[PDB]
C-alpha cells in the first residue's frame, strides 16, 4: 500500500446507455486492431493474441499475466481483502496497474535487449518507447473498457476478435500460392467460385473445390457453421429453479443454472496439460532412445509419435486416423471426457461456485426454495449442481472432439469462447433491456 | 435604478417597468425600514410586541361580540380589519411560532363568518391558504367540500372529500359530503 | 433574481447621497434572509436532484453547477455576516436568528398577499358570474 | 450407470428454447459475430499493401 | 515478398466474389420479403388543407451489382486462362504505379481527419441529448424554472406555455424568432388563430411539444409537485385538442360546433353524457349546426372516445394474500373503457373471473405480460394537431398524508377499446328500458382491460392504514379521468 | 483523470507520429 498518482479512467457517474456503449466497444476495437497491424521503425503468440513484428509485439500479456498472478495470490488467501471496505478494492486496483507496469519495462527491456534487432542508442531508446506506449495505451483501453464504457471485459473481447478473424481469414483468403500446377486461392469461398468462374467444367471442378485435401474447402465451411449453430442452440440449456425472498415477502424470481457451468478454462487447462505431456514425452525419447520404460512410455516416428502413450493421447485430425485402429481412438475419446468432466468439478470447486457456497448465499440474502424447506437448500443445490457441471463440462469435451474430428476452420473451443463472450453480451443486453 | 426619499425615508424605484421579484424586495426593505423606526432598541428581540397584541386582541373582541347581537356585516368588516393590521403593523422579525397560531384563530372565525354570510370565493381562498401553509385538519375538508359544492366543482369537492376521509374515515359529515358529491356528479354526466 | 446586487447598490447610494442608517441595515437582513431560505431550499432539494441525476434524466454539467451553488451560498453568508458584524460591533449571535425569523414571516407574508391576485384567476378559469358583496348569480 | 440417469433427468428438467427465441438469439449472436469478422478481415486485409507502400 | 496481380488474372475473381457475397444474401431477403380504430377516415375527412399540405411536405444497389458481376464474370470468361511461390491478389499498379502516394494519403486522411472529427461531432451530439430525448439546456431551463418556483402562483396554462416558450430546441429550427414569438404562436395555436406567415413554424413547433411536455411531466414528479403535473396533462391535452382549457370543453373539442351559439343558449350541458342525454335532433338543434350528414360526424365521434370507470382496484403483491411491512407491492386496477352513451352495469354483474389473478408462478413472477398483451389505443381524434398521435394514459401516483408525488409517471400505451364498438349500439342511455335484460346483452362479450403500476418503493415498516392516491388521466381527449383513493392494510 | 476522448486523441496521435516518421524515413532514402 502507497500513494500514487496514475493516469486512470474515471467511471461514470450514471449509466451509460447501450448505444453509447456499442459505439464505444467498436470504436476501442477498430483501435486495439489497428495497432496490430502497424510495423516498428529502427527494426533492420497464438494464445496470448501477439504477433511478432508489430507494435502490438507484447500485446494483452502482461495485463493476462499481473491477473492471473492476482487471482491466484487472492485464491492463496495472502492478501486478506475483506469486501466491507471500499479502499482495499481500490488498493488491489492500483496494485494491478503497478504490477502491470514494471512488468511492461520487464519485457520491454529484455526483449530490447535480447531480440533480434541488433545491439546497437537513439535507435534503442525509440524502439523501446514505442512499445512503451503501446502498451500504455492497449491497458488503458481495457481499463477503460471495463469502468463501465463497454459491454465487458477487453481481454475476452480481443481473443473473440482474434478468433473470428483467423476464421474469416480461413475462409476469404485472397492470398495466392503457386505450386507447380498453378496459382491457387488460401481461402475457401474464394477459390470455389474462382474455379467455378474459370475452370468451365463443373462436374471436375465442384469435387475439386468441394474436397481440396490440401487447402480449406466448403465443406469445413458447412461443419463449422453447423457447429456454430449446435453451440448456439446448446447456450439456452438452464435450470431455473423457482426461488423466493423472506426478508422482503413479494420478490419471486428464478435463479438460473447454465449447462456450460464453468468459464470454459477446464478443457484450456486440459489442451495445456496435454501439450506440455506430449512434448515431455517428445524431449525425453529423444534423449534415450531405447530403455524397458521409455520404449513403452513413448515411441516417435514418422513428427508423430507411434506406439506410445503419447501416441494414444495425441489427437485425432481427420475420419481416416478415426476408421484405423478403434482402440486409441475410444480410448482418447474417453480420456478427454473423463478429464475435462473432473476438471469441471475440480473447478466449480475451487471458484467458490460450490453448492455449499450457494446455499450460504441463499442464507445471507434470505432466498429460499419455492415449494422446499429452507434446511433443505443446501441438500437440493447437492442433487443439481454437481450433475449439471459434469455433464456441462463433458458436452464441451464432446463439441472439441467432435471439431477437431470433422476438422472445422477453428479449433471448438476457440468457437465457444467466442460464443460465450458474445452470449455474455446478448444476455446483459437482454436483462437490462435495450436496443 | 432606485430613488431615496428623504423625509419619510422609503425607497422606490423610479424605473419606468420594473422587474415582480424586485418590487417584492423594494417592499420587503421598505417595511423593515418602517418597522426599525418605530422600534427604538439597537438590540431588537424576536419576541413579539404587547400594545399591537392588545389591540388586535381588542379589535377581535369587538368583531366576535356582533356575533351576540347576530350583525354578520360589520363583524366580517371588523375581523378583516383586525388581520390587516395584524399583517401589517407587525415587525417581521417577531416571533414566527407566535405570530402564526393567532393569524390561524382569526382567519378561523372570519372563514366562519364568511361562508355564514354567503361568500364563498373568499372562504374557499382563505380555506385553501390556512391548508396550504401547514394546518390540516378535519374541520377543514368538510367547508372545502361544502364551498366547492356552493360554486359548481365536483371534482375537486370529490377529490378533497376523499382526502379528507383518508385522514378522519370516522367522521359522519365526510361521508354524508361525499354521498351528495357522488350524486351530484352521477346527475353531472348521467 | 436576488436582492445581494440591491444591498451593494443601496451601499453606494449611502456613499455618495448621505441617506439613513436604518436602510442599510434593513437591506443586511433582507440579503440574510433570502440566503438562509435559498440554503434550506437546497438543502431540500438535493435528494430530489440527486435521484434525477442518477436516474439520468438532467444531464452531466447542471450536477456540477448545483453542488457549485451550494458552496457559493455559503460562501455568500459567510460574506454577509463578516459585513454584519462590520457594520455593528457583537452583532452576530442575534442577526442569525433574526434572519432565521424574519425569513419565515416574510415568506409567510408573501404567500398571503398572493390571494388577492390568486382570487380572480379562478374566477376567469370557471367563468364566474359575482356580483358585489361576493354572491354568486349564475 | 447413474450419471447417465441423473444427466438425461436433468436434461428433461432443463429448459430448451424455442423457436421464437433461439431466432432472436442466433439473429444477435450471428449479427455480432460476423460485425467483428468483417472488421478484423478488413483491418487485416487493408494494411498489407498500406505496409508494403510505407515500408 | 508478395508477388501481385501484373497481367490482371487474379483480382478480378476476388472482386466478383467480395460483391457476390453481398449482393447475394440482398437478393435472397428480397425475394423472401387487433383494435378496431373508427377515427382514421373521420380524421382526414375535417383535417384542413393547410395542415394536410404540411404533413405531405414535412434496391438499384442489387442491380448494379449484379451488372458489375455479369461485367466481372464475362471479363474472366474472356480471358487466356518445385518451390512455393506465395502471392496477392491485389493489382501491381496499386502499390507501384504513379498513384502510390495517393492511398497512403487518402489512408492517413480517412484516419486523421474524417474519424476524429466525425466521432467528436456524434459524441457532442448524444451528450447534448438528455436520456428522456430533450436537450440538456432545455431540461436546465425546467429546473431552474422549477426550484425558484413560488408555491404561492397557481399554475395555469400561460405559465406553462410561458415556461415551453424557453426551451432551447425551439431556437434552433428558427433562430431568427424570439421566445415571446413562440408564445405568440402558441396562443394563436391553442385559441385557433393563424399566424399569417409562420405557420410552418408554429405547426413544427407544436408538434415539437409532445416531448417538451412529456419531459416537463418526468421533472415535475421528480420535484414531488402534483399541481405542475396536472396542468401539464390539461396543457397537453389543451394543445392536443387545439382548445383553451374551459369548464364546459368536453362539447369545446368536438369537430364542428359554434361557441356563440352553443354558450349563449345553454349554460348547464357540460360533459359528454348529459349531452347524451337530449334525443339525436334534439343535440343538434341546441349545437345549431343542423344538418343531417354533419350530424352524424359530429354523433359518431363523441359516441367513441374513451371514458374510463373502475371494477377493482386494491394493493397486489406477487406471491402472497396480504401486504406485510417492509414488502414490495404494486397497484392492479379493473377498469372499464366506457363511452359516454352506454349506461352504468353493476359491479354485481361481474361474473368475478374476470377480476380474479391466475396462481401460477409463471404468471406471478413477472405479472405485466397479461398486461403487454392487450392490443394498442387507436389513433386520436386531433383534426388540429399536425402529426397522426396515438391515445395515451399517464398513471400518476400521490400520498394523501402531504400531497406529493411519490414516483415518476408511468405512461401505458396497450388497452382495450372493444366496447366501443358499433355492434353494441343497442345498449343506449336514451332508451331507459333495463337494457341489462336484453337478448343481445351478454356479461362475457364486455372486455374488462387491466392496468398495473409498480410501486417502486416498498411498504412502511410499521402496522396500519396508508392512503395512497392515484391519477389516471387521458392525453388526447377531455374524457372522464380517474381520481380513486385507497390504503394498504398493512398487517403482517 | 483521464477522459475517454482523451485516449483516443492520444492513441491517434500515436499511431499517426508512427506512420509519419515511417513515410518520412521512406522518402528521404527515396530522394536521398
Amino acid at each position: 500500500p502507497f500513494e500514487s498518482f496514475l493516469p486512470e479512467v474515471i467511471a461514470p457517474e450514471r449509466k451509460v446507455p447501450y448505444n453509447q456503449k456499442l459505439i464505444w466497444t467498436g470504436v476501442s476495437l477498430l483501435i486495439f486492431l489497428i495497432l496490430g497491424q502497424i510495423p516498428l521503425y529502427g527494426i533492420v503468440r497464438a494464445m496470448l493474441a501477439s504477433n511478432r513484428g508489430t507494435l502490438l509485439e507484447l500485446g494483452v500479456s502482461p495485463i493476462i499475466t499481473s491477473s492471473l498472478i492476482f487471482q491466484f495470490l487472492q485464491g492463496t488467501q495472502l492478501l486478506q481483502i475483506r469486501p466491507e471496505s471500499k479502499q482495499d478494492r481500490e488498493l488491489f486496483q492500483i496494485a494491478q496497474k503497478v504490477c502491470a507496469i514494471i512488468l511492461i519495462l520487464g519485457q520491454a527491456l529484455v526483449v530490447v535487449m535480447t531480440g533480434n534487432y541488433g545491439a546497437p542508442l537513439p535507435i534503442c531508446l525509440l524502439l523501446i518507447f514505442q512499445l512503451m506506449f503501446a502498451s500504455l495505451i492497449v491497458m488503458l483501453l481495457d481499463e477503460l473498457l471495463s469502468k463501465g464504457y463497454g459491454l465487458g471485459s477487453g481481454i475476452s473481447l480481443f481473443i473473440a476478435t482474434n478468433i473470428a478473424e483467423q476464421i474469416f481469414w480461413r475462409a476469404f483468403a485472397p492470398t495466392t500460392v503457386n505450386s507447380g500446377r498453378g496459382k491457387e486461392f488460401e481461402g475457401a469461398v474464394i477459390a470455389f467460385f474462382h474455379l467455378l468462374a474459370v475452370r468451365k467444367d463443373k462436374k471436375r471442378a465442384l469435387v475439386e473445390a468441394f474436397y481440396r485435401t490440401n487447402l480449406p474447402n466448403m465443406f469445413q465451411v458447412l461443419m463449422t457453421v453447423a457447429i456454430f449453430l449446435f453451440v448456439l442452440y446448446l447456450q439456452g440449456f438452464r435450470y431455473e429453479l423457482p426461488i423466493r425472498s423472506t426478508k422482503v415477502r413479494g420478490q419471486i424470481g428464478i435463479y438460473p443454472i447454465k449447462l456450460f457451468y464453468t468459464s470454459n478454462t477446464p478443457i484450456i487447462l486440459q489442451s495445456a496439460l496435454t501439450s506440455n505431456i506430449f512434448l515431455i514425452s517428445q524431449i525425453l525419447f529423444q534423449k534415450y532412445p531405447t530403455n524397458p520404460l521409455i520404449r513403452l512410455i513413448g515411441v516417435w516416428g514418422i513428427q508423430m509419435a507411434l506406439s506410445g502413450l503419447a501416441y494414444y493421447i495425441q489427437p485425432l485430425m481427420s475420419l481416416s486416423e478415426a476408421l484405423l485402429d478403434p482402440i486409441k481412438t475410444i480410448v482418447y475419446i474417453t480420456f478427454v471426457l473423463g478429464s475435462c468432466a473432473v476438471f469441471s468439478k475440480t473447478w466449480i470447486e475451487i471458484s467458490g461456485t460450490s453448492p455449499r457456497d450457494i446455499a450460504k448465499q441463499f442464507k445471507d440474502q434470505g432466498m429460499v426454495i419455492n415449494g422446499k424447506r429452507e434446511t433443505s437448500i443446501y441438500r437440493e443445490l447437492k442433487k443439481i449442481i454437481p450433475t449439471a457441471a459434469a455433464f456441462g463440462g463433458a458436452t464441451i469435451g464432446a463439441l472439441s472432439v467432435g471439431s477437431d474430428l470433422l476438422g472445422t476452420l477453428g479449433s471448438g473451443a476457440s468457437i465457444l469462447l467466442a460464443t460465450t463472450t458474445i452470449y455474455g453480451y446478448y444476455e446483459a443486453a437482454a436483462k437490462e433491456g435495450g436496443f | 435604478t432606485l430613488e431615496y426619499n428623504a423625509n419619510s425615508k422609503l425607497i422606490t424605484a423610479s424605473d419606468a417597468v420594473v422587474a415582480l421579484s424586485t418590487e417584492t424586495n423594494i417592499d420587503q426593505i421598505n417595511v423593515l425600514t418602517t418597522s426599525l423606526i418605530g422600534e427604538t432598541n439597537p438590540n431588537f428581540t424576536p419576541q413579539p410586541n404587547e400594545a399591537l397584541s392588545k389591540m388586535i386582541k381588542g379589535l377581535f373582541e369587538s368583531g366576535m361580540k356582533n356575533l351576540q347581537q347576530k350583525k354578520l356585516n360589520e363583524a366580517l368588516k371588523n375581523v378583516s380589519l383586525a388581520i390587516e393590521m395584524a399583517q401589517r403593523k407587525r415587525a417581521p422579525w417577531e416571533a414566527f411560532a407566535i405570530q402564526l397560531p393567532e393569524l390561524h384563530f382569526m382567519l378561523r372565525s372570519k372563514i366562519d363568518l364568511c361562508l355564514i354570510l354567503g361568500k364563498h370565493l373568499e372562504a374557499l381562498q382563505d380555506l385553501d391558504f390556512l391548508l396550504g401553509t401547514g394546518l390540516i385538519q378535519p374541520d377543514v375538508f368538510v367547508r372545502k367540500a361544502d364551498c366547492l359544492l356552493k360554486l359548481r366543482q365536483w371534482e375537486e369537492a370529490r377529490a378533497t372529500c376523499e382526502r379528507g376521509l383518508a385522514l378522519a374515515p370516522e367522521d359522519m359529515k365526510l361521508r354524508a359530503l361525499l354521498i351528495e358529491t357522488a350524486r351530484n356528479l352521477a346527475e353531472y354526466n348521467g | 433574481n436576488d436582492a445581494h446586487d440591491l444591498y451593494f447598490q443601496i451601499k453606494e447610494m449611502s456613499e455618495n447621497e448621505k441617506i439613513h442608517e436604518k436602510v442599510l441595515k434593513a437591506a443586511l437582513l433582507n440579503r440574510g434572509a433570502e440566503s438562509v431560505r435559498r440554503s434550506l431550499k437546497l438543502k431540500e432539494l438535493a435528494p430530489q436532484i440527486n435521484l434525477l441525476y442518477k436516474n439520468g434524466s438532467i444531464g452531466e454539467d447542471y450536477w456540477k453547477r448545483f453542488e457549485t451553488e451550494v458552496k457559493l451560498i455559503e460562501l455568500e453568508f459567510k460574506d454577509t455576516l463578516q459585513e454584519a458584524e462590520r457594520l455593528q460591533p457583537g452583532w452576530v449571535q442575534l442577526f442569525v436568528m433574526v434572519c432565521k425569523e424574519i425569513c419565515f414571516n416574510q415568506a409567510l407574508s408573501r404567500r398571503y398577499q398572493s390571494i388577492l391576485k390568486r382570487k380572480e384567476v379562478c374566477i376567469k378559469e370557471w367563468e364566474l358570474k359575482i356580483n358585489n358583496d361576493g354572491r354568486l348569480v349564475n | 450407470v447413474e450419471f447417465v440417469r441423473e444427466g438425461t433427468q436433468f436434461l428433461a428438467k432443463c429448459k430448451k428454447p424455442d423457436l421464437k427465441e433461439y431466432t432472436k438469439i442466433v439473429k444477435a449472436v450471428g449479427i455480432g459475430f460476423i460485425a467483428v469478422g468483417i472488421i478484423g478481415y478488413a483491418i487485416k486485409l487493408i494494411h498489407i499493401p498500406i505496409r508494403y507502400v510505407i515500408v | 515478398n508478395y508477388e501481385y496481380d501484373e497481367a490482371s488474372e487474379t483480382w478480378p475473381s476476388f472482386i466478383l466474389t467480395g460483391l457476390l457475397m453481398v449482393v447475394g444474401p440482398m437478393t435472397l431477403l428480397q425475394i423472401y420479403q387487433f383494435n378496431e380504430e373508427v377515427f382514421k377516415n373521420l380524421n382526414e375527412e375535417y383535417t384542413s388543407d393547410e395542415i394536410k399540405q404540411f404533413r405531405r411536405k414535412f434496391n438499384i444497389i442489387i442491380i448494379v451489382g449484379w451488372i458489375l458481376v455479369a461485367i466481372l464474370l464475362q471479363r474472366i470468361n474472356s480471358n487466356d486462362a518445385q518451390s512455393t511461390s506465395h502471392g496477392i491478389a491485389l493489382p501491381r499498379f496499386l502499390v507501384d504505379g504513379s498513384a502510390s502516394p495517393l492511398l497512403v494519403v487518402c489512408y492517413v486522411a480517412l484516419l486523421g481527419l474524417i474519424l476524429p472529427y466525425f466521432v467528436s461531432r456524434w459524441w457532442a451530439r448524444t451528450q447534448s441529448y438528455t436520456k428522456k430525448g430533450i436537450h440538456n439546456v432545455t431540461a436546465s431551463n425546467f429546473v431552474s424554472n422549477l426550484v425558484n418556483y413560488k408555491p404561492s402562483e397557481i399554475v395555469t396554462t400561460d405559465l406553462i406555455l410561458h415556461w415551453l416558450s424557453f426551451a432551447h430546441e425551439f431556437k434552433q429550427f428558427f433562430p431568427d424568432l424570439q421566445p415571446t414569438d413562440f408564445e405568440k404562436l402558441l396562443q394563436d395555436h391553442i385559441n385557433r388563430r393563424d399566424s399569417g406567415k409562420l405557420n410552418n413554424a408554429k405547426f413544427r413547433i407544436v408538434a415539437k411539444c409532445h416531448s417538451l411536455l412529456h419531459g416537463l411531466l418526468d421533472i415535475a414528479c421528480g420535484f414531488r409537485n402534483l399541481d405542475i403535473a396536472l396542468g401539464a396533462i390539461n396543457t397537453f391535452k389543451c394543445i392536443v385538442q387545439a382548445v383553451p382549457l374551459t369548464p364546459n370543453c368536453q362539447i369545446l373539442q368536438l369537430p364542428n360546433v359554434d361557441k356563440e351559439h352553443f354558450i349563449t343558449k345553454t349554460g348547464d350541458i357540460h360533459t359528454l353524457g348529459k349531452l347524451f342525454t337530449l334525443e339525436d335532433a334534439k343535440i343538434g338543434e341546441v349545437l345549431g349546426i343542423k344538418d343531417q350528414a354533419k350530424l352524424n360526424e359530429t354523433l359518431r365521434v363523441a359516441s367513441h372516445i374513451p371514458n374510463l370507470k373502475i371494477i377493482k382496484a386494491d394493493f397486489l403483491v406477487p406471491g402472497e394474500n396480504q401486504v406485510t411491512p417492509s414488502s414490495t407491492p404494486y397497484i392492479s386496477l379493473k377498469v372499464l373503457v366506457r363511452s359516454a352513451k352506454q349506461p352504468l352495469i353493476p359491479t354485481s354483474l361481474i361474473p368475478e373471473e374476470n377480476l380474479t389473478e391466475p396462481q401460477d408462478f409463471e404468471s406471478q413472477r413477472d405479472p405485466f405480460a397479461m398486461m403487454s398483451k392487450q392490443p394498442l389505443v387507436p389513433y386520436s381524434f386531433a383534426p388540429f394537431f399536425p402529426t397522426k398521435r396515438r391515445g395515451s394514459w399517464c398513471c400518476l401516483v400521490s400520498s394523501q398524508k402531504d400531497g406529493k408525488i411519490l414516483q415518476t409517471p408511468i405512461i401505458i400505451e396497450k388497452l382495450s377499446y372493444k366496447n366501443l364498438n358499433d355492434d353494441k349500439d343497442f345498449f343506449d342511455k336514451r332508451i331507459k328500458m333495463d337494457l341489462t335484460k336484453h337478448e343481445k346483452f351478454d356479461i362475457n362479450d364486455w372486455e374488462i382491460g387491466t392496468i398495473k403500476i409498480p410501486l417502486g418503493q416498498p411498504a412502511p415498516e410499521t402496522v396500519g392504514d396508508f392512503f395512497f392516491r392515484v391519477i389516471v388521466k387521458s392525453t388526447d381527449y377531455f374524457t372522464t379521468d380517474l381520481d380513486i383513493t385507497m390504503n394498504m392494510k398493512v398487517r403482517d | 483523470r483521464v477522459d475517454p476522448l482523451v485516449v483516443l486523441f492520444l492513441a491517434v496521435g500515436f499511431i499517426f507520429s508512427v506512420v509519419a516518421l515511417h513515410v518520412i524515413s521512406k522518402v528521404a532514402g527515396k530522394l536521398f
